[PDB]
């Protein structure tokens, strides 16, 4: 596994790769990573696939339920601090799991949540196996004056880049933009492989 | 004073005393539309120093059911609550809420309890509960005694003997959403306009497909 | 004796009898002005030995909502404590108290609690919550069966009617801080002033983007 | 018989016969002085049987806050216990007690539960704290209900309304220690002496910067 | 019937009828002399068949503390276990018992609870501590209430009135070991000598620097 | 109806009804001789189909001690069993049984719980326990309200009084064991024999330094 | 991390480094270790995330709900005292955290609590894995009769050096001075910009 | 730590010497480690000093209890039997205490508990570090046909032997006899050292 | 550390070293260690800060709460009893503390209490770190014969010597003596350097 989430402007975006492996021995050509989590945010997963999803049905849940009690999205550094918080206090029987969650409430935020509940915003964060490989071309290539466009072909350069040099991360690339003006909307398969084509990583 | 056991007559006193408690409320109702359900609730708005829209008693459950609720407002609260915080267990548990009728069976049971032991007086509210799940559109009631029955169309509160009649005679089960929120708002004015007045009632529907869309105050006004 | 068990007519007698029992203490009321809200209060003072100041009947839940709170003393100290505290969870859980609504609700559920459950009489106190939260200012009531009603302008206690029917005139909902204080006095003078006496209340506002500022006995006279 | 759940009338029928034991106690009082407060109780001795000093009223609760207690006597024994764990409690987690107030509002809160709940009458016993904090000198007065005001002067059990008229004219804020107990004296005499008998009361006094002195037999004799 | 509540005249019914209780009992004495205390029972004796001696009701509670009780005999049984006990307790945490003050009050509170709470009477029995601590010889009384008293000479019984008035009259506060139980007997004697017979009390005395010593049968007889 | 709480008058009506029930029982008697003590009972058998032997009325707890019971026989059953677990709990704590006083005690404890807490009656039994311990033969009787009393000779039942004045007069402490039972058989007889019948009584004895001995049909028609 | 508090006069200052490490691959460059926690007090942070932020969150309430129920602040050897008690109680699942809280109250303080909940106060105090070098430019240069512009030089020089030598603390230093005069006030970014390159600690 | 009780006619005579350590390094050069814990009984201690102290105020305690509510003293078999089932009962959390009890009920007795709780008595026993040495000498010059002051010479020499050839035992011997006629009675220092001297193991 | 109690005649005094270490790395150069904990009795701590410290809050707050109720001050002998039982009892989850509190209440007294709960009062005693130092010099210049003035003179000797020894050791001597005629006082700063000037310990 490899995710990463890049801020800019006024959207931020969030790509993953889609395979799970679950012995070495890859299992599932197309696992899921990357979940939308609410209407504006959604929330990547790499860490083990059990406690992972756990994390996700909890967070759907709870997140839905505060905005129905309150009639309001809940805001990023508050979905956070939440799932610190729940890593936190069972982190003696612990979850292995590295979250990365970023939306769009006010200004745009990618928070970076450890197995152990700390959450630091950063700019640009990946996390999983093929973490320190997007985190080089990221740290080469990208400016903070990116536009969507820009930004999705960053992202897809970064996660080949991934996939290339880590036997774990593979599969066909996914990736989600959340802007406050269309909402969260998850491109489709059909518009990525064009992307791919034409920043020529395609083989 | 009195405790649910049983009468001589074989009757649940507090559980009638109960059900008086729901007539004194405000009345609300829904019915189902060709393909969706609607909630259209009287508003108990009489100062302007209350907030109008801001006291929402058509409340939503979950993305895709909402519940209006008629009797004493604060059980009807707590009871609502007890209500979304089980439709998110299901969700957490089997990854959907898969059947309305389960989710308003629960929060029955949970009135049938304090209705069966001492202790505790029963809940003393009413509510419809209305959505669309893998099933389709459904109309449900709950009644004090943790009753459920299954409705294309049903009332609750004051206007509950008057507005049941209305519906009686001109209900016409396939309608669409238009005609329907109208057929509503004349049953709901037959009955409440005995004070000669209605004002703006609070008005939502769902229908198949899609999630609960809770109107706005100007778009009422035009089916008044 | 009685006990919260529906009675014949559909009411919940010791919940009536409780709301006597805030109707006998002292007068407080609050409104939203151009950008905050302001609550003042009534002081209960008459002897010379007693504390002035000290004896704060608005209380800080947290740096941006208070209460003022009517009532018994004793029961409104306590559900003060308790919404202290579960603002607090929501500071350690959330990160922030994003909506006084939910604040004021919670507390609303543990008077709804011991207004079902027997073995343990309802609280009587009324208190209203004022505060600015992520959606704004906000002014929210609250009663002894845990009822919830959000306001513009309310009021509680002994002139609670008298304070209510000069509001229900009177008040103007975009007003700058000042004539709004004025207002509030004009308001709780009518009332109050059958005594043919008034002293100075204890008044605090909050404004949007900073927090609460609780006045000084000084100021109050200038407004007095 | 009765029971604390809400009369008629709005009025806590226990928590009134509760204050009517606190009455039938013996008299005790207290005022702040220049610098320091001061605790002054009858001594209900009539027997010379009794062991004199032994019995003590006026208690200490932690080095710098005592408490004299009026009503009945074993209730007062435990609540005081009550209060000396408390304090003690904060000493552990906190470093200090920086707030009397706090000390007394816990135990209050206390009392306040046996008012609530059922299964349990109210503590009838009332009490006056006073000692100084970080804040200041501090005198504090606790009802049967868990009422608790601030004072400058207060009394409590038979000569409650006696003395409470007596320092109401007569009271002057800053007095220095002296003068002060003498003030004391004269308000305890002039309730207490109706049966034209007050013997030697037990006088108690703190002053900033140091701990709690209570007073020996001898001395007394001197403001007697 | 009834329950600790209080009653509308400030009394605690229940408990009031504890003391009647006590009241019906044998009587038992005590009281300090130089450098000791004595406890000093009536046998309720009158029957051949009982086993004199066996019975003893001075019942040490420590090598140092004896405890002479009154009324309900069952009760008193329990109770006393419960004060040896607490006793041993004090031995175990602090290594040693260092003020029979503390021993009787954690006892007296046990009462206290019983007479706070319903779902239980009060207990309905008295009793007086005597020993030496390190304080010196001690002599304490204990009600159903809970009440503590500290004494020179106390008793308790059926005779509480009539040897409280001999003692009241006659009490010299140091006098030796011997003349002391003669004080005792003939107090004893002009109240338990209205059937006119009083057979052999039980006698026990401690002296500071030692432990308790229960007199024989054949001793008595020579003060008696 | 009643509970146990204390009358008007001092007495807890329940013990003095439970009492009552003792009285409507069989008569059961013992007393001690010269080296041992006896248990000795009335059978209440009238019916032939009754398996005679069986239905043992002295049951034993240990080897060593016996106890005979009369009142509401199936409150006996339970309680005789608790005394066996308590006298074996000993025996696994501290080796032995070395007093018979203690066991009495323990199981008097329980009755007293039930006479002192409400949601319980007390326990409506009376029994004798008779054995050798270390200190030697010891004879005690058990009330309904705990009470415990060491006998040289004692009865429980309708003979109760019967027994008690035939025992009153004719006892002599130290008497051989043949000489004993007769005295027995003759207090049982005059007493019983008003329905002029008395037929075979159950008896046991045992001596010092061995076990009980429970005698034989044949046996006890000789002494008979 | 390294964090470092300074008393002196009537003010104290703390500093921090910002930079959160996280893998041995830095993943933040930007975290945050030194938090307001009162008006007149602030705490830092140097142990590992999770269990620091927890602590953090804990004490804001904690102290907030003090302030409110006596209308007064918490005490510094107050908060002090009550960070070590929660600290204490669980120690044998224990917070591996080293927490460094300085504010004033009436004179200035910077206590200590280890991850075992003792506290001692010093006249200066340094926490986290740069901890010795701060000291050692500390123990030379300390003077207790510094002004905070000496003061906030003193820990800018002193922190510059700790990066220097410790490849675990590193990016832009934060400070924030709490005076009585002023309240706690955080020097803006800007402000400690212009003092580096004074100092000639800049490259 | 060694403690003797030699059980002879109608007494039983106890000794220890006195000595605790705690460290190897000899820190208390006069503990306690022989206790009256009845009128009629005396119980040493050979373990560990904190445990040990707890098993004596209990059983002071528990004894002082059992007298007044039976109004007769403990036997012997009793507190011993007693005891053991107190360590028996907490046993995986196990006190590591070797104790022995003796006194005279009707006859004398010498019980050795270990620390398991298993409890047999025996006509004479040691407990502790140099318990190897008293049995040695015991062995050869044990007769139970000695008189108390043979008794205590016996004792006397047996313990001065221990703590020639064992350096964790050492320190002023003391010793106590118990029998029927003259209660508890511990022998004051002075008649102890008298006992030495002439016994020619003064040095 | 290295903490002193000397008892002698009508007095007990009570010094410790002042310095803390937390890492080895000396991060305290003034601690605290000696504390008054009744106003007749003191107790000093060489063990663990953070345990250690909670005994002490512990030991404040139970002392006070038993002088209101009996309205009599503790005694040592009952102090340090309460003190064994406390610490015996949770000994699974044991404090790794080393106490000696001493105090005048009949008689002085100084009892060394271990961290497993055993308590042996000895005429003097030392404990932690620079233990064995301070038992070399009391054990050849002590004697029950001294006055305050020789008594306060021996301990600043003993304690020079542990600080020259032991490197844990160290910092500003701080000596209270504890009498019945002037009550519990500690020797200001001022009086305890002249002291060192004096008996010639001082470079």
């Amino acid at each position: 596994t490899t995710t990463v989430g890049i801020t800019l402007k006024d959207a931020v975006i969030m790509a993953t790769e889609r395979r799970v492996t679950m012995e070495n021995f890859i299992m599932h050509k197309n696992g899921k990573k990357l979940f939308q989590i609410d209407t504006y945010t959604g929330m990547t997963i790499a860490g083990l696939v059990g406690d992972a999803q756990v994390l996700v049905r909890y967070m759907k849940a709870e997140l839905e339920l505060y905005r129905l009690q309150r009639r309001v999205n809940m805001p990023i550094e508050a979905v956070a601090t939440l799932l610190s918080n729940m890593l936190n206090q069972v982190k003696y029987m612990p979850y292995m799991v590295q979250l990365l969650v970023g939306g769009i409430d006010t200004a745009p935020h990618v928070f970076s949540i450890d197995a152990a509940g700390g959450s630091v915003e950063d700019i640009y964060a990946s996390t999983g196996s093929g973490s320190p490989f997007v985190y080089g071309v990221l740290e080469s290539q990208y400016s903070e004056k990116m536009t969507v466009d820009e930004g999705v072909d960053l992202v897809i350069r970064a996660i080949s880049a991934a996939k290339q040099r880590d036997s774990a991360s593979g599969g066909m690339i996914d990736v989600a933009v959340i802007t406050r003006k269309d909402g969260y909307v998850q491109l489709p398969t059909d518009q990525i492989e064009s992307r791919i084509r034409k920043l020529g990583l395609i083989l | 004073r009195a405790i649910t056991v049983f009468s001589p007559d074989g009757r649940l006193f507090q559980v009638e005393y109960a059900r008086e408690a729901v007539k004194k409320g405000s009345t609300a109702l829904g019915m189902k539309f060709a393909n969706g359900v609607l909630l259209i609730s009287d508003k108990k708005v009489r100062s302007r120093l209350i907030e109008q829209n801001s006291i929402e008693k058509i409340q939503l459950i979950d993305d895709y059911v909402a519940a209006v609720t008629s009797g004493l407002v604060a059980d009807a609260r707590v009871l609502v609550d007890f209500a979304r915080i089980s439709a998110q267990q299901e969700k957490v548990t089997y990854g959907s809420l898969v059947n309305i009728e389960n989710l308003v069976k629960r929060v029955a049971d949970q009135m049938q309890q304090y209705t069966q032991y001492g202790g505790v007086r029963p809940y003393g509210v009413s509510l419809i509960f209305a959505g669309i799940d893998q099933i389709g559109p459904r109309l449900f009631d709950c009644d004090p005694a943790g009753t459920i029955n299954e409705y294309k169309a049903t009332a609750i509160g004051s206007g509950k003997d008057a507005v049941v009649s209305f519906l009686e005679r001109e209900y016409k089960e396939n309608l669409p959403e238009k005609e329907a929120v109208t057929l509503g708002i004349k049953a709901l004015k037959s009955s409440l306009e005995e004070g000669e007045e209605l004002k703006a009632p609070e008005i939502a529907s769902i229908t198949v497909g899609n999630k609960y869309r809770i109107y706005d105050q100007e778009e009422v006004k035009k089916f008044l």
